[PDB]
């Protein structure tokens, strides 16, 4: 999910966004 | 914002920017 995806990926701000409390 | 290539520490540190003191879950895959 997330953290592969910036890895294998790309990834904006906005979707990190997603994991804060 | 630009998109980003972020793997290791450097996804920790990108998400500590994002959330700051809201702080945030950190959850790889297996
Ligand atoms: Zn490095």
């Amino acid at each position: 999910g997330i953290v592969e995806q910036c890895c294998t990926s790309i990834c904006s701000l906005y979707q990190l966004e997603n994991y804060c409390n | 914002f630009v998109n980003q290539h972020l793997c290791g520490s450097h996804l920790v540190q990108a998400l500590y920017l994002v959330c700051g003191e809201r702080g945030f879950f950190y959850t790889p895959k297996t």
